[PDB]
C-alpha cells in the first residue's frame, strides 16, 4: 500500500511445503517507494503459519 | 523480439533501473510513462540531427494520433539494448538515482555500435581536384579530349 | 598522393573558435588569434 | 513532440530536477514557473548573442503579450534536450540543488551538437588575396584581362 | 553438454549472480526468468550486429514461437560460458547488485575468446591493385597480354 | 526581457543566491536593497574603466534623480544573465554565503561573451611604418610621390 487504505497488487509466494524444513520465502524485487509504503503478507491456510524477522534491502 | 514500442522501450528502461517491472508490487504512474517516453523522442530527435546524426531506422510519432506511447519504434533487432540503456541513463535523474557503472558502459558501448555502420558508409573519398590531369595511361579517356579530372 | 590527400590545417574543438570562426578563414586584418576559454557548465575548457 | 512551449521546457527542467514532477508527488509552482520561464529568456538571449552566437530557432517573447508562458518557442526538435537540460542545471541553485553529473554532461553535449552545423556552417575560407595573379591557364580570365584576384 | 537452452542459459547466470541457485535456498521466479531471457535476446542481437558482428550460431527465436523460454540457444559448447556470464553482468543491475570482479574477467575474457577465430578469418589481404604490372616472369600472363592486376 | 531596472537585477541576484524571491515568506529589507544596488554600480563602473574596459551601455544613475533603484539599466538583452550572475558572486560574501560551483562557471562564461566581440572589434592592425617605402608597382602613390608610406 502507497497510501495507508488501499493495497496494490498482489502477488503468491509459497510460504509452506509438506515436509520441508527451509524454505525461505523471499521476493526478490520490490518497487521504488514514491512517498510511503506498508506490505499486508496475507496467508490462507489449513495448517499453522509461523513467521518472524520481515526484513526488506532499501538501499 | 518482445520490445515492439516506446512503451517497451520505456518498461525495459525502467526494468534496468530497478524502479519498476513485471515482478514489483508498486508501480510508476502513467503520467510518468508518457514523462519517460517524452524523453526518449527528445533523445532520438537529438541524436537524429535531422538526418546528418545517428540513423537507427526510428519513426516520430505525430500529434495527430493521440498517444505517442503504442507506437512501434521501428528500430533494427541490434538497437533496442543501445536505445533503452540511453533512455534508462538519460531518465535515472528524475528518480534521484544514478545509473551504476555497468548500464554507463552498455549505453557507451551500444552508441558506438550503433555509429560504427554510419560512420563506415560515411567514411568517402573526395574526387580528384580540378586541377588533375587525367595523365596520358588512359588512352580512351585522352582519345575524347578528357585532360583533367571534373572535380566537385 | 600528392592531389587527394588533406593539407596541414590545425585542429579545432568548435566552441574553441566559436565567435571567432573569420579570424581563421585565412585573412591578415588581424595581429593574433582569439580563443574562448570558459564553459557554463566546466568552467573552463580544457587545454590541450 | 509534446514539449511544444516555454512551460513544457519549465515542467521537464523540474522533472529533471526532481524539484516538481509526478514521480516524486510534488506538482509545478506558479512562483517557480514565472522564475525558470524568466531565467529561460535570460539564457536564450545570451546564448543567441542578437545574432553571433547559437541559432535555434527560439521565439523571444514581448512585452506586448502579458503572460510570457502560454507561448510556443519555435525551438527544432532536435534542440528541446539540450535546451531543457541547460536550464535545469542553470535554475538548480535558485533551488540550492546540484544538477547531478548525468544532467551536467547532458547538457554539454546538448549544447556541442547545437552549435555543430553552425560552426560547420561559418567555417568559410577568405577570398583570394587581392595581390595574388590569376595565371595564365584561365581562359575566361585571359580573356577579359584579369590578372589579378579582386581580393577583399 | 548440460547447458542447451536459453532457460539453462538464465538459470547458469542467475547462479552466478547468487540471486536463485541451489547453494543458497532461493529458487528461479519466472518474472525474473522473463525479463532474463529479454535481455539475452536483445545482447545477442546486439553482438550479431546482423552479421557483421560476433558469431556465434544463436537463434533468434521468431513471434510466432509463444514462450521464448525452452528453445534451444544453438551456441556451441566453447560460446556458452562467455554468453551466459555476460548475460549475468548485464542483468545483474535488475537487481541492483554488482557483479564480482572474476565474473567480470571472465566476461571479458570469454568475449575475447569468441571474437578470435572471426577475427582471424576476417584478417584478409586486399587483392593486387588495378595499377601494378603483372611482371614479365610471369610468361603466362606476359603471352596473354595480362600485364595488369584487375583490382578491386 | 523581464528585467529592466537595476533593482530587477538585484532580485534576480538574491533569487539565485537563494536569500529571497517572490515565493520566500522571509524577505531583505530595503537597505540591503540599496547597498546591493551601490555594489552593482561599483562593479560596473569597475568593469567600464572609463570607457576602456568593458563596454556593456550600462547607464549610470545620477543623484539629481533620487533613487538609483528604479532606473532601467540599458543592458543588451545579452548581458542582462551575466551582469546578475557576477552581482551574485559579488554581493553572495555580505550574507555569509558563497557562489555555487554553477553560478561562478556562469559569471566566468557571461562575462567572456560580455568582452567577445569588443576584444574582436579592437583587435585592430597599427599601419604602415613611416620608413616603409610604398613599392614602385602603387602607381597613384609613386605618380603623387607618395614613395613612403605616410607616418601616424
Amino acid at each position: 500500500t502507497t497510501d495507508g487504505i488501499n493495497y496494490g497488487r498482489e502477488q503468491m509466494i509459497e510460504q509452506n511445503e509438506p515436509f520441508v524444513y527451509d524454505k525461505r520465502v523471499l521476493w526478490k524485487r520490490v518497487g521504488r517507494i514514491r512517498r510511503l509504503i506498508g506490505f499486508k503478507l496475507r496467508v490462507i491456510t489449513k495448517s499453522p503459519v509461523t513467521l518472524s524477522g520481515c526484513q526488506i534491502r532499501l538501499e | 523480439m518482445q520490445i515492439k514500442t516506446k512503451g517497451d522501450l520505456v518498461r525495459a528502461a525502467l526494468r534496468k533501473l530497478g524502479v519498476a517491472s513485471d515482478a514489483t508490487l508498486t508501480d510508476v504512474e502513467p503520467q510518468s510513462m508518457q514523462d519517460a517516453v517524452d524523453d526518449l523522442e527528445a533523445m532520438m530527435a537529438e541524436w537524429y540531427q535531422d538526418g546528418k546524426g545517428i540513423i537507427t531506422g526510428y519513426v516520430f510519432s505525430d500529434d495527430e494520433n493521440p498517444p505517442a506511447e503504442g507506437d512501434d519504434h521501428g528500430l533494427r533487432s541490434s538497437a533496442v539494448s543501445a536505445v533503452f540503456h540511453n533512455l534508462a541513463c538519460r531518465i535515472a535523474p528524475d528518480y534521484a538515482l544514478e545509473a551504476t557503472a555497468k548500464i554507463i558502459a552498455t549505453a557507451k558501448y551500444g552508441k558506438e555500435l550503433l555509429y560504427k555502420q554510419t560512420a563506415i558508409s560515411r567514411a568517402k573519398r573526395a574526387p580528384y581536384p580540378s586541377r588533375m590531369p587525367t595523365g596520358s595511361g588512359n588512352s580512351f579517356a585522352n582519345l575524347n579530349e578528357w585532360h583533367y579530372f571534373p572535380g566537385e | 598522393i600528392v592531389a587527394r590527400t588533406p593539407k596541414k590545417k590545425p585542429f579545432f574543438w568548435p566552441e574553441q573558435i566559436a565567435g571567432f570562426e573569420h579570424m581563421y578563414d585565412g585573412n591578415d586584418d588581424y595581429p593574433y588569434y582569439l580563443l574562448n576559454r570558459t564553459d557554463e557548465n566546466s568552467g573552463d575548457l580544457p587545454t590541450q
